[PDB]
């Protein structure tokens, strides 16, 4: 099965910019390559095919060129409305396969995140279960490394995060960890320590608390 | 697919497409050298 | 106007089978093969396989072949894709689509998606906790754990408070239920003054939650 590679996850760009977005096939694919447009909680749309050719609606910024395994999806003067996820495909073999995705997102300065760290709530605490909740709040870019640490001890294993969509109106992206504990296990220590890593910060920060206090 | 000498199959589309189509790009199908 | 609408997903636990239809009006779904395409939480577009007219031809994603099914009855114009032996892999939006050359243009027609959820979990309405309040901004939330299935929807003051709200994607837990948390940054200044509730939706489960967050 022939593997279409985007190397790059994500790219950075600014509107009225020229984007182009790569995609290498592991072995020939001629001109049998398409391009996907998809914005979250959309269907896809399809922009290429025959590698350079649009679908019919398809406005004129959208360029696609290359042949054999480098394929290249440009946008000039791109717009807002372009910012979303872009996806090669090859059908010069069964079965066709797309590329991992290339999502777009804006250029800002630099910001480092405010952080912030909230203890369970007592009322979940009395079913059980402790939530403890790290909030990592309008930072830029979206890189960002969160360590949790119980009495210092480095946690691993025990915690999940999600990050935000780019802001729409300050193209921040904003970061929640939670680290998830019985109650029993929550009791047994003290110190509660949510410590960020980020571009802004010029050494790493930590947020704590004692519990009960 | 068979198409005529002007056209060339896209297997995505199922279909045969016009050559004249690929002809500004600088890697038109090799069946479409003859047209462009 | 050309619609492809689609019907027939949601939840189904696993080992589980489910018929998802695809139904064409506005082009001749008779002339055109027909696509499956998938998007599952944290992967890229997945192709699931595409069919000829008249039915000779099925080609499928090789790991798909032989869970998933796919047809066509072009008397009713509709597309079929047959799901068994289900797993939580297979949880995902799946996409119908038509890719086309007709009348001198390329076209392409894509169904709105169909949701199916693969889990063992029974739907069950969110517990929704406070997360309790730098300098002049605070920063204050609602943890909304252990529901299922997705989506809720998260409003703040009844929808008067948007400013500064950010409402994250959820995560799976390892129980099978849904997690999220909804937070805002409002003044500190306002803490004694303003009254903050959060108001969580849970259509699945019919149930609404409003949850008052002071210090
Ligand atoms: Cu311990």
């Amino acid at each position: 099965d022939i593997v279409m590679t985007q190397s790059q996850r994500f790219m950075t760009t600014s509107v009225g910019d020229r984007v182009s977005v790569t995609c290498k096939a592991s072995q020939s694919v001629d001109s049998n390559v398409a391009w996907y447009q998809q914005k979250p909680r959309q269907s896809p749309k399809a922009l290429i095919f025959s590698a350079s050719l649009r679908f019919s609606g398809v406005p004129a910024r959208f360029t696609g060129s290359g042949s054999g395994t480098d394929f290249t999806l440009t946008i000039s003067n791109l717009q807002s409305e372009d910012l979303a996820e872009y996806f090669c495909q090859q059908y010069n073999n069964y079965p066709l396969t797309f590329g991992a995705g290339t999502k777009l997102e804006l250029k800002r300065t630099v910001a480092a995140p405010s952080v912030f760290i909230f203890p369970p709530s007592d009322e979940q605490l009395k079913s059980g279960t402790a939530s403890v909740v790290c909030l990592l709040n309008n930072f830029y870019p979206r890189e960002a490394k969160v360590q949790w640490k119980v009495d210092n001890a480095l946690q691993s294993g025990n915690s999940q995060e999600s990050v935000t969509e780019q802001d729409s109106k300050d193209s921040t992206y904003s970061l929640s960890s939670t680290l998830t504990l019985s109650k029993a296990d929550y009791e047994k220590h003290k110190v509660y320590a949510c410590e960020v890593t980020h571009q802004g910060l010029s050494s790493p920060v930590t947020k704590s608390f004692n519990r009960g206090e | 697919g068979q198409c005529s000498q002007n056209e060339y199959f896209d297997s995505l589309l199922h279909a045969c497409i016009p050559c004249q189509l690929r002809c500004s790009s600088n890697t038109p199908p090799l069946t479409c050298q003859r047209y462009c | 106007q050309v619609q492809l609408q689609q019907s027939g997903g949601g939840l189904v636990q696993p080992g589980g089978s489910l018929k998802l239809s695809c139904a064409a009006s506005g082009i001749d779904f008779s002339r055109y093969w027909m696509s499956w395409v998938r998007r599952a939480p944290g992967k890229g577009l997945e192709w699931i396989g595409e069919i000829n007219p008249d039915s000779s031809t099925i080609n499928y994603a090789p790991s798909l072949k032989d869970k998933f099914i796919i047809s066509r009855d072009n008397a009713k114009n509709t597309l079929y894709l047959q799901m068994s032996k289900v797993r939580s892999e297979d949880t995902a939006l799946y996409y119908c689509a038509s890719l086309y050359y007709d009348y001198g243009d390329a076209m392409d027609y894509w169904g709105q998606g169909t949701s199916v959820t693969v889990s063992s979990a029974s739907t069950k309405g969110p517990s929704v906790f406070p997360l309790a309040p730098s300098g002049g901004t605070a920063a204050l939330g609602c943890l909304v754990k252990d529901y299922f299935p997705e989506p809720v929807t998260v409003s703040w003051n009844s929808g008067a408070l948007t400013s500064g709200v950010h409402t994250f994607p959820a995560v799976l837990q390892s129980s099978g239920l849904y997690s999220l948390s909804s937070v805002v940054t409002v003044p500190s200044s306002s803490l004694g003054t303003q009254t903050y509730i959060c108001n969580v939706n849970h259509k699945p489960s019919n149930t609404k939650v409003d949850k008052r967050v002071e210090p």
